């Protein structure tokens, strides 16, 4: 070791001093002093070449580093951990697959053997929002109504729903609602909601649909405006369009009508509805009136309307029909 | 986190794993823990757990808040607390012996809400408020993540689960817990088929062993409806397998519930994933973040990660910062503002460095003083006050290898440019702090030396592969000056760093020999050089190949395969001939000085004495030229730091003292001058002796001087006491009383 | 273990499927409706 260092320091000193030893360095230092860097140890490279040089150095470093990773992957102190992890995965997967491992098939075969002999001898989710325990804006908790107890077709014995109408015959179809009376509903019967068709051809009107929809409910996303009108006719819906929001040329189709789910459904009172959807994108009689509620816009998307199954089916009808 | 687990019999293994996990999720984030306040059971269990942690940290940081909500009428000694005056410290009497209804507070909590409905006999009324509180501090701001954990339970657990999950604050259920938790863990399939009163009655007979005769039909049907309403929301609930040694504790459960909540959420993809990751770094779960949020579909930008990865670098998270730099964090964009680097050196953890740095403090520009002191001071200073090339990788690797985070430091180096320079500079600063470590820390110091050895092996590996690739480019690479890392070069920095296994590489020895022969060839032997040193025109006659002729023959050959006064002066400017010629002149100096020390030594100086005077003026002139080419007093301080030049300074000052005493007239100072000149002669001969064996280093010479003066002093001391006591015993035998 | 796994996977339903198909059919049709020889004698060299 020390021979190389002695050689280095020896090379370091005598490279600097000139020729002509002290008998003539008294001359040589005098004429150098009266006369007036070094490019061997420390040299300044030009920037034209340092870029290529550093890039080649980095590629060489990359090569060395890949070689060391690969030959670090060869030693037995790594192969032991690799086989350990692989045998662990193999035993876990073998226990999982043997847990996945014919009696039913045998029974079926037996039935086939028999039934054949005999022949030879011869020849859904309910309305879950109605089941929600806290009836809205009321001090009344409903009864716990399970999923097997949904329809009226089967009988659960201690089933005593407390009747509660708001002091302002029928059975609830499709689900036991746990409370009797009209409640917040007006009549003791199927109150009908109606819904005017609000749509327009959206931007890029090839397979699109926009609709002027209202966000005045301080709730989830935009639904089209409407109202529970007088049931049974369509001119009353035209008057409801004139009232809550003349026109001659129109029609009404895609009428989803019937039992709609609510957190207000009772034993004898429930809500039903009739929602239609149908429609250049102008609709000049519809752009004539300016709608006032401030939260109301032109919903150009059909992303399931962010509301209950009525609005999701309404968005599905406009996504399928156009 | 709210824990809403009176009679539960968990076995000790799960209780210990849950205690340690809930503490390790308490100490991490600075997070609130919400519990019912009664000292029965699991609320007192988490009270004792947080008491054990808050003794374990010594109240130095955090003081984890346990706000509790408890019903007014169910508490024991409230009339000791019912004063209309306020701010008074009341005392509570726990006594462990309350009535069968009225249980007492757990005093290991810290905050108390007591809810008062006037029922005074029932536990149930209080909860309808409590989950509402959760929504409020979920509505406070991005939103705060909210999660409840659930253990053994009863009827109260089921009601608080139901009144939580109807408010979108999701919940985790621990497996193996007993009463209600194993019930919800058993219902993991058949959303329509399993919800029957018969199967729930079978399960509640299977688990609720002792209390099963307390059931009535109204309560079992309210239970069945509640669990059907709970299980119908499968994207907020998660059953959670037991805390095992196969990389699963409560941190994984809290993360997976946060993500199965935020996946199917309405608007979580715009802003929730930020605080998701910022929490995910704090627990060091690399695989969960790697498999959950760094998926192919996310398509982020690289500048937005720059907060989060910073924390992963401020607390020594190596695998996670590899995951970040693989996923898209780029170190060039990272270090744009210098305030980030100032923050990095602010948050530097405890080591030998910052302990040595705050002394110089009592500022990134402040760091360079401790750097250039820890490094050799012959370099330039770096890290200037205002953007001295910026070079982010050098800064990052410098920070890393100072703070000694080893597996972080490899990541610091693999991203760096200018590889061999930085590798050897890391070796130099490591060996410098290894030597300068005075406070013992022997494991720390041997880790320092092992790290320096590692980087020296890395540098010689890279350079060995470069030298096997090309030859002359590697010789271009060694003598390069570096724009980065100040003003040093590789060969100088390894020479000063004394990296003993690098300078003894084949290529660097070939370059050293190729300088040491100079303009002559590198192949001829040295005895022909001595024979050329004998006769002056025999250089015209000798074989004596040159660099110019050799290369020309070599250059011409490659092409074919592919398809008077200046010459003697160029001989004269070799270093080898200069060395031999100088040492022969030095031998002649010894000969004439030894001649006129003895013989031609009259009162007035003689002829050859004047020749000795002019050779010593020649030596001091050569020395002042050496000082003139390699502030000014700083240059003198760097000059005297050698071993040969201190001997030449001592020699010339002793010669000029002996000479100025040789001007005198008295015979005593004449003899004193002869004495000074003779001891100066042997100092010169000792310098010629040390022209071969010794080196220019002073450090280990000082240490060897101390440790051998110690041993010589000690053996001389015991020799002295043996000498003195034997002599005085012999005097006490072989003389009488008088002396 | 590897030798026994290759041997047991070599021991690893088409016939059963065919039988099931026949049962499915035959049933439909029904519904529509309503040793070593004497080896010493074979020995090539007659005595
Ligand atoms: N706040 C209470 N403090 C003290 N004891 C209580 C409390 N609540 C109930 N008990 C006693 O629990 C025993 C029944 O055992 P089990 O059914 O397995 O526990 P649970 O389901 O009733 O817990 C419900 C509470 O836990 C959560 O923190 C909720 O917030 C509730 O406040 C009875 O004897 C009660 O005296
Ligand atoms: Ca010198």
């Amino acid at each position: 070791t020390i021979w190389k260092f002695q050689r280095y320091e020896l090379i370091k000193e005598y490279h600097s001093r000139p020729a002509l030893p002290p008998p003539f360095i008294l001359l040589s230092h005098l004429i150098l002093f009266i006369r007036g860097r070094h490019k061997n140890f420390r040299q300044e490279l030009e920037q034209t070449e340092e870029e290529e040089l550093l890039s080649w150095e980095a590629y060489m470093k990359d090569n060395y580093l890949a070689s060391t990773r690969q030959d670090e992957s060869q030693s037995v102190e790594h192969r032991i951990h690799d086989t350990a992890e692989k045998v662990g995965a193999m035993s876990e997967l073998l226990e999982r697959e043997q847990e996945m491992v014919x009696x039913x098939x045998x029974x079926x075969x037996x039935x086939x053997x028999x039934x054949x002999x005999x022949x030879x001898x011869x020849x859904e989710a309910p309305h879950m929002f109605a089941r929600q325990l806290q009836y809205p804006d009321s001090t009344v908790r409903r009864f716990p109504v399970p999923e097997e107890k949904v329809s009226w077709e089967v009988n659960f014995s201690p089933y005593q729903p407390p009747v509660y109408n708001q002091q302002d015959k029928h059975r609830n179809p499709g689900g036991r609602t746990g409370i009797r009376g009209k409640g917040a509903l007006n009549t003791l019967g199927p109150n009908h909601i109606l819904h005017p068709i609000f749509t327009r051809w959206r931007d890029a009107e090839h397979k699109v649909l926009e609709f002027l929809a209202v966000w005045e409910d301080a709730e989830k996303r935009w639904a089209l405006l409407g109202g529970p009108a007088q049931p049974d006719l369509a001119q009353v819906l035209e008057r409801i369009l004139g009232k809550k929001l003349k026109t001659l040329l129109k029609a009404g189709e895609e009428v989803y009508k019937g039992y709609v789910d609510d957190s207000r459904n009772t034993d004898n009172a429930w809500v039903e509805t009739s929602i239609i959807t149908l429609h250049t994108p102008l609709m000049a009689d519809l752009n004539h009136m300016v709608e006032s509620s401030q939260p109301l816009q032109w919903r150009e998307v059909s992303s399931d309307a962010c509301r209950c199954s009525y609005q999701r089916e309404a968005l599905r009808q406009i996504a399928h029909h156009h | 986190i709210s824990v809403t687990g009176k009679n539960f019999y968990i076995k000790t293994h799960l209780k210990d794993k849950f205690r340690r996990g809930l503490i390790k999720v308490a100490q991490t984030t600075g997070a609130w823990i919400l519990t019912g306040g009664t000292h029965a059971g699991v609320m007192k269990h988490v009270g004792m757990a947080v008491r054990d942690y808050t003794l374990s940290s010594g109240s130095m940081e955090g003081q984890i808040v346990v706000i509790g909500v408890a019903p007014w009428g169910v508490i024991h000694n409230r009339s000791t607390l019912i004063h209309p005056e306020g701010r008074f410290p009341a005392y509570y009497s726990l006594d462990e012996q309350g009535q069968g209804r009225l249980s007492c507070l757990d005093i290991n909590h810290t905050h108390f809400l007591l809810v008062d409905d006037g029922t005074q006999g029932h536990y149930g009324v209080e909860i309808e408020l409590r989950a509402r509180l959760e929504k409020l501090i979920s509505k406070l701001s991005v939103t705060i993540p909210v999660v409840c954990v659930v253990l053994d339970g009863g009827p109260g657990t089921l009601n608080t689960i139901y009144n939580s999950m109807l408010n979108h604050t999701p919940c985790v259920v621990l497996e193996g817990s007993g009463r209600l938790a194993d019930v919800i863990a058993h219902v993991a399939s058949v959303p329509v088929s399993k919800v029957t009163m018969a199967l729930i009655n079978r399960l509640l007979k299977r688990f609720f062993m002792q209390e099963y005769k307390n059931f009535t039909e109204l309560q079992i049907i309210e239970w069945t409806k509640k669990i059907q309403d709970i299980l119908r929301m499968p994207h907020l609930l998660t059953v959670f397998r037991i805390d095992e040694d196969k990389n699963y504790d409560v941190d994984v459960a809290i993360l997976q519930a946060l993500l199965k909540a935020s996946r199917s959420d309405e608007h979580a993809g715009r802003h929730c994933w930020e605080r998701q990751l910022e929490l995910a770094v704090a627990w060091n779960r690399v695989d969960i973040a790697e498999s959950e949020i760094f998926t192919e579909e996310s398509q982020w930008t690289s500048s937005d990660l720059h907060p989060a990865m910073f924390s992963a670098l401020v607390g020594d998270k190596p695998e996670f910062v590899r995951l970040l730099l693989e996923n898209g964090v780029c170190v060039r964009e990272f270090l744009e503002r210098e305030e980030t680097l100032c923050e990095l050196y602010s948050h530097l953890p405890s080591c030998f460095f910052l302990r040595k740095l705050a002394k110089r403090v009592q500022c990134l520009s402040h760091v360079s003083e401790e750097v250039r002191h820890l490094l050799g001071s012959f370099t330039q200073p770096l890290y200037i006050a205002s953007r001295t090339v910026w070079d982010p990788g050098r800064d990052l690797f410098l920070w890393a290898v100072v703070q000694n985070n080893r597996e972080l430091a490899e990541i610091g180096w693999e991203q760096c440019r200018d590889c061999i320079a930085a590798a050897l500079a890391a070796s130099k600063i490591l060996r410098k702090l290894a030597q300068e470590s005075g406070e013992d820390d022997s494991e720390e110091a041997t880790e320092m030396l092992e790290l320096a050895n590692h980087y020296e092996k890395q540098a010689i590996g890279v350079f060995s592969e470069c030298h096997s690739w090309d030859a002359q480019r590697a010789q271009k690479l060694l003598i390069r000056i570096s724009p980065s890392w100040g003003r040093s070069t590789c060969l100088w920095l390894a020479l000063e760093a004394h990296d003993k296994s690098f300078i003894a590489h084949s290529g660097v020895q070939a370059l050293l020999t190729q300088i040491w022969c100079g303009e002559l060839s590198v192949d001829n032997p040295h005895w022909k050089v001595l024979l050329c040193m004998i006769f002056f025109p025999l250089i015209y006659t000798g074989f004596l190949t040159f660099r110019r002729d050799e290369d020309i023959q070599r250059q011409a050959e490659r092409t074919e395969q592919q398809k008077c006064s200046s010459r003697l002066m160029s001989f004269l400017k070799s270093p080898q001939v200069k060395f031999y010629w100088n040492i022969a002149s030095y031998f002649g100096f010894l000969w004439l000085f030894a001649v006129v020390l003895m013989i031609d030594f009259q009162t007035s100086p003689s002829w050859r004495e004047l020749l000795l005077y002019v050779w010593l003026t020649s030596l001091v002139c050569e020395e002042i030229r050496q000082l003139y080419h390699d502030g000014f007093r700083r240059k003198a301080k760097m000059y005297i730091k050698d071993l040969w030049n201190i001997l030449d300074v001592l020699s010339i000052v002793l010669f000029i003292a002996g000479l100025i005493c040789r001007l005198q007239a008295s015979d005593t100072v004449f003899y004193i001058g002869k004495v000074i000149l003779c001891i100066d002669f042997i100092i010169f001969c000792l310098r010629l002796m040390a022209i071969f064996s010794i080196s220019r280093t002073l450090g280990p010479k000082i240490i060897i001087v101390r440790r051998m003066m110690l041993d010589l002093f000690f053996f001389m001391f015991l020799l002295s006491i043996w000498v003195v006591a034997y002599g005085v015993a012999k005097q006490g035998i072989l003389i009488e009383n008088e002396e």
